[PDB]
RNA sequence: AAACUUUCAACAACGGAUCUCUUGGUUCUCGCAUCGAUGAAGAACGCAGCGAAAUGCGAUACGUAAUGUGAAUUGCAGAAUUCCGUGAAUCAUCGAAUCUUUGAACGCACAUUGCGCCCCUUGGUAUUCCAGGGGGCAUGCCUGUUUGAGCGUCAUU
RNA sequence: CGUGGAGGUCAGUGACGAAGCCUAGACCGUAAGGUCGGGUCGAACGGCCUCUAGUGCAGAUCUUGGUGGUAGUAGCAAGCGAAACCACAGCCAAGGGAACGGGCUUGGCAGA
RNA sequence: CACGGACCAAGGAGUCUAACGUCUAUGCGAGUGUUUGGGUGUAAAACCCAUACGCGUAAUGAAAGUGAACGUAGGUUGGGGCCUCGCAAGAGGUGCACAAUCGACCGAUCCUGAGGAUGGAUUUGAGUAAGAGCAUAGCUGUUGGGACCCGAAAGAUGGUGAAAACCAUCUAGUAGCUGGUUCCUGCCGAAGUUUCCCUCAGGAUAGCAGAAGCUCGUAUCAGUUUUAUGA
RNA sequence: GUUUGACCUCAAAUCAGGUAGGAGUACCCGCUGAACUUAAGCAUAUCAAUAAGCGGAGGAAAAGAAACCAACCGGGAUUGCCUUAGUAACGGCGAGUGAAGCGGCAAAAGCUCAAAUUUGAAAUCUGGUACCUUCGGUGCCCGAGUUGUAAUUUGGAGAGGGCAACUUUGGGGCCGUUCCUUGUCUAUGUUCCUUGGAACAGGACGUCAUAGAGGGUGAGAAUCCCGUGUGGCGAGGAGUGCGGUUCUUUGUAAAGUGCCUUCGAAGAGUCGAGUUGUUUGGGAAUGCAGCUCUAAGUGGGUGGUUCCAUCUAAAGCUAAAUAUUGGCGAGAGACCGAUAGCGAACAAGUACAGUGAUGGAAAGAUGAAAAGAACUUUGAAAAGAGAGUGAAAAAGUACGUGAAAUUGUUGAAAGGGAAGGGCAUUUGAUCAGACAUGGUGUUUUGUGCCCUCUGCUCCUUGUGGGUAGGGGAAUCUCGCAU
């Protein structure tokens, strides 16, 4: 080749990358329990039995709980604004509990929202406060 | 490659020029100029059948037949004469097939290893190799194949703990995991017989890895092969009670010399 | 045995690698044992040569033999020992070109940077 | 004149790819739950195969919604249509035995 | 008989076969995506104490700075270096520099090392002018910006 | 039978001289060739059971390289110095069936 | 006659592949074929395998169909072998493959016409007799690939030069041909041509020389003589 | 208002910010397009939806989420492989050309516009400028933009509300893991003897091995050096993949799900039609282009025997599986070994030749180290002679081995107008030609593995083996020595 031919010939230096072992072993990045259960100089699917999960859900071309329990473990384990709160005041003071005489009047609820949403809201209010 | 011979711009000068017809490189004053190319018998010139990549280089084999072979090779490693045609000083082992406990295995240390191969007898086969180093004998020195020394035993194993890695730096010894038995190492150069150390495990293993007229066989629809003869010697049968009795009286080996 | 993929047991590569390293693979290259008695100070098998450090020749003709390294000559891959000098027919005095593998330190030159290199090596100046 | 020298070399390309997949999609078992199809054609009829997506009516019968189904790796198909009974009833039974399997990790 | 011619042998010549080697080639496989108006690929002129190609480099010119290594370079000559350290080296790395004349080539030009213009300007009082230093002025097109032009359209108690 | 390389084997041979090269040297094989002595050499190589192929040369007005006769000739408009060409040699008579005599047959003859 | 040979060294020519066969070997066998792939691996090796597919396993036809036992899957005759007798020589029985003969089943015929029933007329068949294939390898043939090696008059594409050209690729262009084709020994061993395709060209065949399988090993014949019986 | 002011359009500038060209080109995407050659001459078939030329891209490209295939107990983006298959089909049925759906697998990922109003508030963006935690954020100003920029929707529908005493919830640092680049540490003989210049060889004696790949070192080195093998300690970067660690989360905010209620628009000089060419093996001109005319909305496109099935064109985006003689960087070989292998292992696309486009070689090896021959001497120079270095110059910068042709010298032989060859022999020259030495039968003695006394030890069947201490030849040839 032409170009090669300079590349081998200069003092310049090749760009040498060594870069082939890192192609095979590859770490295991977006599980910690499995980080720390992952047997390397097992394969993938070999890895995955000796586990429990499943590594494919089809029915595979060709031939062939410690960790599980762990997993299971990790899955045993929102408040209203400061204008909603005393606009709710304001509502509760006026009325009481009629939703109907609440949605029907126009000074104070002037979005006109239905008596679900107003009664929902309440609900919410009635938790945080009296 | 498929340019060379072809990088030349080679012309015929034609017919009764008093010069060989051979197509002769154009142009001047260089020395290549007037001079033969694109031929087999010329000098630069482009080789009788270039060689292409899309040669049969790989062979396809039927899977029984494959199988078949295998199964001769381990056969074989269980004769104790076999083994000793095909090399292996095999004198000083204490039986054949050679059989070691299943804690062999286990061991991590190469030094630790060669020593149990030592104390079972294979001491003498592990000399022959060590003392068998040569040269290659060809350009095979310059092509990466520059050292070629004997083949020593097969150590077979059910499963690793440390053994496929205590051996493999003890020249000649190779390992195989029982359900593989690669046929290139049993039965090396086409010549039968390894010299094969078994473990305990493996060699229980192999009932199931094969099969037997008791167990089923681990491979699917595979069974051994049948013997088309029912002894494998023929002077049993030949100089038999019975034979000899059917038989017409014999001869001197060896005419005498009538007239 | 080769396990790693990286590296190459080819011999082609393998030569050309070597005779075509620069001074500074050069000096790691020319590595001398140390003799026993600074193996046993030391608690190091072997080290990179330099100049102004004593040496002891065991192998070749000038078997045995003694002397302080002048120039390592990085190019030629050799050290050039003083008082091991082959003397021409003119009279004067040549150098002989020993290999440092060949070589033995009897005496180390100690810097800041040699003092350091001993200690990551595992010594105990 | 191609020769397919790289027969070896591709099987070892496409397995360290599946080992990539497996390593960046850890728990996950590298493809998505896919139907159970039978096949087109007088002759395949006899064949049941694995199909390329559900439909939202397997998925909605199941007890899951679609845009939700193809977070938990499910393969949803939208053209695909559901004529027959006893297909319709196996891929059910298929989603909801897939559904006591999965372990949704949560979110925080 | 000698000489001469021829044959054989021995010793010289001539030639570079054979053998052995090999920092080269060829083929297969694997991985990655990385040129250019911030001026590339390419051409030319040069540059080292002493150089042909090659390699490196651009008046900072087989280099400068930076980082690491830790004491050479060596074909020859000659300098060095405080060598318990800001440090030898045609060392490695490479991110900051300079980067001649050209070349898509870009101030105007044809094949003129000519023909200029503007800005910044240190010097020769420099108010005249003279010289030096430094950066720009190609084409098309997009987003703007701006001074306009247009009986192109409308408004106008 | 032989050559380049591959697997196997001979715990083969080998700086106390491998391979190669010669040799008015010896032995074996009908032969292809194989083995040995002597001389020269300086670093790898061979037999055996198998594998594989860019494997064996007298020719192609063969390709490349080298070296002759021609010739110290033609020549330069005592020295310098080719090329064309080249199976091999060049006495006559007679016979050699076949528009073939230059090698044969029978004669004449023939001195460097 | 003519073409080749001054001499010497080295180089130098039936190769590789695909398609389709031949025979032999090996594996298994009404099946057979792992290697597109997946799993695994001491890593292009080796070792495992899912679902499919390829080819074969049950035929007779033209649009529409039907379907193989009167059966020791036949009656006879032979027929390698085997059994009884005989010292043998022979005789008798059972008879494989195979061959000859008589037929049948199935489909298709020539009619009879209850849309085609029914009975007769006969033959027909890579038909059934009651499966032999599939795959690998070796030997080799046929055809295409540059195709044993070298050699011809060319056109086209794109470019360079110039008071009709050259360069580079297509192009290793195409040959109804010329020259050359590389080790030894043993054994067998021709032909010089029949007849039409018309021949001219290339062949289609028979003849001469083999290869293998099958019956026999004989009374199978012979470039011959003799007797017998004709023009 | 005979002023002036809105716009629209055309300008401008050495203003501000940008960007396009060229090289490379193996692969890919377009455009253009021969001839030698095959069937018999050549218009198709055929070379060939080739080569050259032209334009354009990237790490891949292209393709792609159906206006699809089907006729089934339906499949379901695209790409590739296996197979379908040398089948259907076409071809003066001939040179032959040559698919596709299904099936197995590789890899899998989907979505964004245009479409009916944010109209109770252009909710959007560019740019300038000022700061900030700078691949950007914020304030302010300017412009674009209603000839429509944001949010909401893309048929899988969707939206408007209502009911669930429904369900879910951002973002920024910090230290780690991970990825990239780079540095550094990690076993064991230079132990004896022989030979050689030299030990890396032979022999004896040992160690290490997750290291006996490879390379160097004065010849074949696991153990001399570098590495290799298994591990460890780092430095500088990348980064949203997640682990932890926090700092802040707000607004009557952003969705999701089921039920009930009211609505509910989907691309035209396009589809199609005739014709002239191109494309194919395409039989239902397939595909495309040119030219003429040019639609519909319980629509329209495509297929199946009178209906039925199937999608929704005329807008767009998208990884992976796939290609790769280039580039960048590796790892390899039953490859070639200097007339081979690339043209080039070396001052190689160099020397050189051609006006020019272009054409284009030859040429590797001294030794371990130059120790490259000092110094005397022969000659103006060219080369020699003594002498020396080295293991060897019987290795000399004409340099490893040094073949044949061919050339000289010397020696031997032969030669009256041919030699070389075969059978046989003489003469001349010359080379082979035992470190061969016993064999047998008796006789002195002297020893031992012999007789005899006492034992010890390995194992398998009697028909064992190894190995000590004493004695004794007057019996014994049992062996070996004289």
């Amino acid at each position: 080749s032409v170009r090669k031919r300079k590349m081998n010939r200069s003092s310049v230096g090749k760009a040498t990358r060594r870069n082939k072992d890192k192609q095979r072993k590859i770490n295991i990045q977006s599980n910690p329990i499995i980080a720390a259960n992952w047997d390397y100089s097992l394969t993938m699917a070999q890895n995955y039995k000796k586990l429990g999960l499943r590594a494919k859900l089809q029915t595979p071309a060709g031939g062939k709980e410690t960790e599980v329990v762990k997993k299971l473990e990790e899955l045993a384990s929102r408040s209203q604004s400061e204008r909603e709160e005393e606009w709710l005041e304001k509502l509760y003071k006026k009325h009481g509990d009629d939703y109907k005489k609440m949605f029907f009047d126009k000074k104070l609820n002037i979005y006109q929202q239905s008596e679900g949403d107003l009664k929902r809201r309440l609900l919410r209010w009635k938790k945080r406060n009296g | 490659s498929e340019k060379a011979g072809h990088q030349t711009s080679a012309e015929s000068w034609g017919t009764g020029r008093a010069v060989a017809r051979i197509p002769r490189v154009g142009g001047g004053g260089t020395g290549r100029s007037g001079q033969g190319a694109f031929g087999n018998m010329c000098r630069g010139g482009r080789m009788f059948a270039p060689t292409k990549t899309w040669r049969k280089w790989n062979v396809k084999v039927n899977h029984n037949e494959k199988r078949y072979a295998t199964a001769s090779a381990i056969a074989a490693t269980a004769v104790a004469s076999l083994v000793l045609a095909r090399g292996h000083r095999v004198e000083k082992i204490p039986e054949i097939p050679l059989v070691v406990s299943t804690d062999l295995e286990s061991i991590q240390k190469t030094k630790e290893a060669v020593a149990a191969l030592k104390a079972v007898g294979a001491h003498s086969d592990l000399l022959k190799v060590l003392k068998s180093k040569k040269l290659r004998a060809g350009k095979g020195k310059y092509r990466n194949r520059r050292w070629t020394q004997r083949r020593g035993p097969l150590v077979v194993y059910a499963e690793d703990n440390g053994i496929v890695k205590a051996l493999r730096n003890v020249p000649g010894v190779e390992t195989a995991n029982v359900a593989s038995l690669n046929l290139l190492q049993l039965a090396p150069g086409a010549h039968l017989g390894r010299f094969v150390i078994w473990t305990e495990a493996a060699f229980t293993k192999l009932d199931q890895v094969w099969g037997s007229e008791t167990v089923a066989s681990s491979k699917v629809g595979y069974t051994l092969p049948s013997h088309i003869i029912s002894t494998s010697d023929v002077t049993r049968i030949i100089n038999s009670s019975e034979i000899q009795s059917a038989i017409r009286p014999a001869g001197q080996a060896t005419q005498k010399r009538t007239h | 045995a080769k396990q790693s993929l990286d590296v190459s047991s080819d011999r082609r590569k393998a030569r050309k690698a070597y005779f075509t390293a620069p001074s500074s693979q050069r000096r790691v290259l020319l590595s001398a044992p140390l003799s026993k008695e600074l193996r046993a100070q030391y608690g190091i098998k072997a080290l990179p040569i330099r100049r102004d450090d004593e040496v002891l020749v065991v192998r070749g003709s000038k078997k045995g033999q003694e002397g302080k390294i002048s120039s390592v000559y990085r190019l030629k891959f050799a050290v050039q020992v003083d008082k091991v000098t082959k003397e021409k027919v003119n009279g004067a005095s040549v150098p002989i070109n020993l290999h440092p593998s060949k070589l033995v330190i009897t005496k180390l030159h100690l810097d800041k940077d040699r003092k350091a290199l001993i200690q990551r090596k595992g010594g105990k100046l | 004149v191609k020769v397919h020298f790289d027969q070896a070399g591709k099987k070892v390309s496409r397995r360290n790819a599946r080992a990539t997949r497996a390593a960046k999609i850890a728990p996950r078992p590298l493809d998505l739950l896919r139907p159970v199809v039978r096949a087109p054609t007088v002759k395949y009829n006899r064949k049941v195969r694995a199909g390329r997506g559900f439909t939202l009516a397997e998925v909605k019968a199941a007890g899951l919604t679609a845009a939700y189904a193809r977070t938990i790796g499910i393969a949803v198909d939208h053209r695909r249509q559901n004529r027959n009974q006893e297909i319709f009833d196996a891929n059910v039974q298929r989603l909801k035995e897939y559904q006591s399997k999965i372990i949704v990790f949560p979110r925080n």
